[PDB]
């Protein structure tokens, strides 16, 4: 089982850069995994923000968050970081880091899903 | 009983000494590992001796300690495997006793070593890519 | 705090018990040393200090390997030799009654028969001398082995004299030898060495007595898998040999009969002079002293106040009931009844003579369907040998009596090998090892 | 007679040249070292060829020269073994002549190399301990 | 086939140091080859200047040019350089770099010789 | 149904059933065997 834990500051001033970390336990960040960053606004639905591939390093971002969202990996420390520039009051939300993958153990195959507890980030001056 | 030196140059002379003393004569043991009713026995013996040596060399080379007699690695020592201190291992025990004590937890260390070596190779390639 | 990491060491001196196949080392023979590797002039032995090993003679695997190789060599040596298929013909036998004593009366038969020749349409009339143990009545007789299987004749150039053999292990394996004296073949041996391979072991084949063996360096040694159980043979090793002189004094004559193209059968022509039985001599005082030592050592395991009896064999075949051996090519079977006949209670130049017989049709190992016809030897034959141990068995042994009776045993030849390979074992090295240390890659 | 180049690409083409010229074509010799009356002979030949190559590789690896064709070590050149200069060896002699001259003092050099490699390995481990 | 190309400045002032380069294609400078530097004066015969061995590195110079001529190799860049100090008006000439060698391939041996097009160097203030 | 070349008549056709068909074979004669010794340790088993 892959365990994901979110961390970062609880408050970020407006127009600053929000930095978040997600630490992975039980699996290697450099493996053939996709790590996805999603957020949920208060009293609203979820909104996928982006994701990164552990092996090649290619990153795919939502068009709405393009130009301000960055996702990076760290295999030596075994965690992946997220940066969001020019955060405004509308960016207050609960952020989650998740991953989905097929495990093909010889004869058998199984779909595995993992999410983190999530971290609440409030943007205000 | 203290302050006496012991040096062994035999094949298995250091079998009865401590681990620290016995770790200084690895080469003498390393040399020997390779070298009608009776000819077939000789041939089978030669084949088996070659096979075991090749298996050992492959296992050593997979972990990244190829061409080395002493090689420490990145894998931490899990405290569940043992709890003694270095003073009571390298100066109060023999290799036979240590092997008898640790034989239950051999394969896990091998798998961890292989995975760590593969990850290190991938990281080295990524670093050299730049 | 600890901050310890795994470290790999190659070449660690660690070994484990294992089973493998050993090969020759040795300096016309049935025990072919031609395909056996030469032995080094100066063998190397490395004593291991402060090393105590576990030993068990009764579960050694080298004994089975030695038995298998001995049987294989014996079978291989007999492949290129004459097959005595034509010999299964009806015989006409009479008694040999000239210059015969009162004990050899009726022990020889003068048998005439018809035989083939080199040309396949001509026959010859021949005669020979046979032992009574070889012929069975059908005034008409036939060889005993004819209704079981046809079987070969030993080639007259290969010698049966034992030759020492050293059994050496491959690379990656080691031979551990227990140098501790007074070791009874089981348990922890504290004094140990590693030898390149074993010393010369003569494959001497005999029953009820061990001949030309190795002597104990301290005292008489008694060994048994479970001395409490009476179904396990007891092995006795003497610390000093007892000389025995065996002889066949008949002046035999050998003649050749051509039974086909390049095929000759060696028959006994006639005996020149007197006819007398073969016999063996053993000293009396030496035997009494040896039995005194043996009973003294036996009293340790069976109490210090018991009565120790030595008696005759129980019964069965002639091979197991009699001390059987070969001396100069002739197969002797002898009656060791004057030796194990005495009772011991807790508290000069004469000798014992065993009179005994010779045989020619041999079923060497405990098998059925394969003989070995020994060609006759020419002239008187005599040999001298050492006695360096015994194979005994405790008859009964119930608590109803306060006395112990020991009788000679034998039959199984593995016990002959077990008396020599009791201080050796084979192990395999495991150089790889993992330890905790401080250095980090 | 001077100022002429020579290049060889045969199996043993450089056998007649000088040591310096012959030391440029080691790989061509390295390639070839590995590769009812007749089948047993073929099997014995294969086994012998494998055994000799494995012995050579083990001997090379014990000295720390594993995976190298020109590996120079730390053992100094004792003057008792030879007294010529480099100009008169690498430009005035052939490998066969050098082997014929230096066959007497091979095992001593082998043992010194083994001991030096073991000491270097232990020193490296001690340095990495810190 | 071994290809040799000359390069260097077309003019050198008097008393300066003339530097020339010869680049080798199709062969390794570090092999068992001899690289020779020769010059031809205007309207006169040839005059061998020097040469160098690729493997050992020994250099042999003309006695007339001794004390002012240097020839060096470069295996990594695969070319060899020539330096001549205190060049005077008499040093104007066409410089060539050449090489001759025996190639013993299996059964057959051949003699190969290669020359460069050459570079004209004029010495004057 | 399998065949190397079904168009050619020289190639056999292999048929594999999806279910088996039971077949019961029997020899009902009560035979007797007798051994005749034809040599040393050699017997021939005839029908008595
Ligand atoms: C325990 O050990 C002792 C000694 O260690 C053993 O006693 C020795 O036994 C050997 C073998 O019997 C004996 O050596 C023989 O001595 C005879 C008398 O000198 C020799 O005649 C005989 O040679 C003949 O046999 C050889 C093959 O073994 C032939 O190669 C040789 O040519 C001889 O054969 C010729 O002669 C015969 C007869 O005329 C003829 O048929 C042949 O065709 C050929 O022409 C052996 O050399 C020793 O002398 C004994 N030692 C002592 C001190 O007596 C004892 O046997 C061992 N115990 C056991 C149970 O094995
Ligand atoms: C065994 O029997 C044969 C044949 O009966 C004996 O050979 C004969 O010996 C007599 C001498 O008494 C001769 O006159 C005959 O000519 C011999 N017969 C042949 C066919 O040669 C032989 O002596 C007997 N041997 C013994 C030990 O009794
Ligand atoms: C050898 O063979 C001959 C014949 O080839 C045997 O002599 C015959 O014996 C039978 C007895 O069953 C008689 O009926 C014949 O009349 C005999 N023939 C002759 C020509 O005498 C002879 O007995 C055989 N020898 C042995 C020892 O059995
Ligand atoms: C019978 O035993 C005696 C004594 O144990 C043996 O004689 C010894 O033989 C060895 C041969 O290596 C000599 O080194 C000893 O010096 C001999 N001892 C004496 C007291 O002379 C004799 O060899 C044995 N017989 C056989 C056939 O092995
Ligand atoms: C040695 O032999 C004795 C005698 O057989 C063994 O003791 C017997 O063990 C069996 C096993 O259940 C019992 O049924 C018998 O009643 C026992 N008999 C006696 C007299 O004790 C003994 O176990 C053997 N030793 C070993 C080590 O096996
Ligand atoms: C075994 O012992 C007997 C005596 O019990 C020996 O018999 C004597 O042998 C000699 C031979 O030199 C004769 O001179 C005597 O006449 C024999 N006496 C008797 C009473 O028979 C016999 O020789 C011994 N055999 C061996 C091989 O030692
Ligand atoms: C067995 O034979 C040996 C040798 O034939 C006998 O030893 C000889 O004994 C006589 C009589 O005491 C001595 O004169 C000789 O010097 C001895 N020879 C040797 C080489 O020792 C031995 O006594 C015989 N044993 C028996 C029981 O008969
Ligand atoms: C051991 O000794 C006993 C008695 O001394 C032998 O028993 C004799 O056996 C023979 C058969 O060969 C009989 O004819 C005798 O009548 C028996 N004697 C008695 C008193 O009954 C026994 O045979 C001997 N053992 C061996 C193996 O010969
Ligand atoms: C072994 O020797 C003993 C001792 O002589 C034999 O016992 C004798 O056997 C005969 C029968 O052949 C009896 O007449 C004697 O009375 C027995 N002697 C004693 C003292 O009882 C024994 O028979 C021999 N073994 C064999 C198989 O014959
Ligand atoms: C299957 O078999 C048919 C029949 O033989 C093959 O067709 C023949 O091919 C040969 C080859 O030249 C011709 O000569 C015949 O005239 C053909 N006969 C017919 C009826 O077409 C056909 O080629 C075979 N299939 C394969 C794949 O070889
Ligand atoms: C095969 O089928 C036949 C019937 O067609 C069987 O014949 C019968 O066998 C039984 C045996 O129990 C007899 O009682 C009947 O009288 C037989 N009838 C006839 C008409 O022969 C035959 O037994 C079968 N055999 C097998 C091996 O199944
Ligand atoms: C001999 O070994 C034992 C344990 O195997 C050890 O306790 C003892 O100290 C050793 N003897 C010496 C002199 O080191
Ligand atoms: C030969 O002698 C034995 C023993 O005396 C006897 O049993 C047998 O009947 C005799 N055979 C003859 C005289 O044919
Ligand atoms: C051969 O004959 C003997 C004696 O007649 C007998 O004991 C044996 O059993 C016979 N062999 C077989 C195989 O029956
Ligand atoms: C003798 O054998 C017994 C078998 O139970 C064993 O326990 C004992 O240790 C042996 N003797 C020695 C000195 O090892
Ligand atoms: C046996 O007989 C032969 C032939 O007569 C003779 O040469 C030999 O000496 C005899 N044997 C003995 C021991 O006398
Ligand atoms: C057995 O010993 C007794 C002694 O009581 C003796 O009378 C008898 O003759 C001996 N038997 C043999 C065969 O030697
Ligand atoms: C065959 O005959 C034997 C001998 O009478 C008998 O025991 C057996 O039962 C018969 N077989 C059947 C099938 O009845």
């Amino acid at each position: 089982q892959v365990w994901l834990r979110e961390s970062g500051p609880g408050l970020v001033k407006s127009s600053e850069t929000l930095s978040l970390t997600c630490a992975v336990s039980g699996a290697s960040v450099g493996g053939n995994y996709y790590w996805n960053w999603i957020r949920q606004f208060p009293g609203k639905g979820l909104e996928w923000m982006g994701n990164v591939h552990g092996g090649s390093g290619n990153t795919e971002y939502n068009p709405s968050l393009k130009g301000r969202l960055t996702i990076s990996r760290d295999t030596s420390r075994g965690h992946f970081l997220l940066h969001l520039d020019s955060v405004t009051a509308a960016d207050t939300a609960v952020y989650y880091c998740s991953t989905q993958y097929w495990r093909h153990t010889g004869y058998d195959s199984s779909f595995f899903d993992s999410w983190g507890q999530g971290a609440l980030v409030t943007v205000s001056s | 009983a203290v302050g006496i030196g012991a040096v062994f140059l035999g094949f298995l002379g250091a079998a009865g000494s401590t681990m620290g003393a016995a770790s200084m004569t690895l080469t003498v043991q390393a040399r020997n590992l390779l070298s009608t009713v009776w000819g077939i026995k000789q041939l089978q013996a030669r084949v088996l001796a070659v096979e075991r040596y090749l298996r050992d060399q492959q296992l050593l080379g997979i972990w990244g300690c190829s061409g080395k007699l002493i090689c420490c690695t990145n894998v931490p020592w899990n405290s569940s495997w043992s709890n003694r201190n270095l003073s009571e291992i390298w100066d109060n025990m023999t290799w036979l006793q240590w092997d008898k004590e640790i034989s239950n937890y051999t394969q896990i260390i091998y798998g961890l070593l292989e995975e760590s070596q593969n990850q290190q190779e991938k990281n080295e390639q990524d670093l050299l890519a730049l | 705090a600890e901050n310890l990491w795994v470290t790999v060491y190659y070449g660690v001196p660690v070994w484990k018990d294992a089973e493998t196949t050993l090969f020759c080392a040795s300096d016309h023979n049935v025990w072919a040393t031609h395909a056996c590797v030469p032995t080094d002039p100066n063998p190397q032995e490395i004593h291991l200090e402060n090393v105590t090993e576990e030993f068990n003679m009764w579960k050694n695997n080298m004994v089975e390997q030695m038995h298998t190789d001995i049987i294989s060599l014996w079978d291989q040596s007999l492949k290129p030799c004459v097959k005595l298929t034509p010999l299964c013909v009806t015989l006409q036998c009479t008694n040999v009654t000239n210059n015969i004593t009162d004990d050899m009366r009726g022990e020889l038969k003068n048998c005439s028969f018809n035989m083939t020749t080199e040309l396949r349409d001509k026959k010859q009339k021949v005669y020979s001398l046979f032992y009574r143990l070889d012929v069975v009545q059908i005034k008409e007789y036939r060889l005993i082995n004819c209704n079981t299987s046809a079987c070969t004749q030993a080639c007259p150039k290969v010698s049966f004299e034992p030759i020492p053999i050293h059994y050496c292990a491959p690379a990656g394996f080691a031979i551990l030898k227990c140098k501790d004296k007074k070791f009874n073949g089981t348990g922890p041996c504290p004094s140990v060495s590693t030898v390149q391979c074993t010393h010369g072991i003569k494959p001497v084949v005999s029953t009820q007595l061990l001949l030309n063996g190795s002597l104990a360096e301290e005292e008489v040694m008694i060994r048994s898998e479970n001395i409490t159980n009476n179904a396990k043979n007891i092995l006795v090793q003497f610390n000093t040999p007892v000389q025995i002189n065996c002889t066949r004094p008949n002046n035999n004559t050998r003649k050749s009969i051509r039974i086909g193209p390049g095929q000759a059968f060696y028959a006994t022509g006639d005996i020149i002079g007197d006819i007398r039985q073969a016999h063996c001599n053993v000293s009396k005082a030496t035997w009494n002293e040896t039995l005194g030592k043996v009973v003294k050592q036996l009293r340790k395991h069976f109490g210090n106040n018991t009565i120790i009896r030595f008696a005759n064999s129980s019964g069965g075949d002639l091979e197991v009931t009699t001390h059987s051996f070969n001396c100069g090519g002739e197969f002797f079977y002898c009656n060791t009844s004057g030796l194990f006949n005495s009772t011991w209670i807790s508290n000069s130049n004469d000798s014992i003579t065993l009179p005994c017989r010779i045989k020619q049709i041999i079923n060497m190992w405990q098998r059925i369907g394969q003989c070995m016809y020994a060609p006759p030897i020419q002239g008187v034959i005599r040999c001298v040998s050492n006695i360096t141990g015994l194979i005994l068995t405790r008859d009964g042994g119930s608590t109803n009596s306060t006395t112990e009776t020991f009788r000679p045993g034998g039959g199984d030849m593995r016990d002959n090998w077990r008396s020599e390979l009791y201080k050796y074992k084979v192990v395999k090295i495991e150089p790889l090892g993992v330890a905790p240390t401080r250095c980090k890659r």
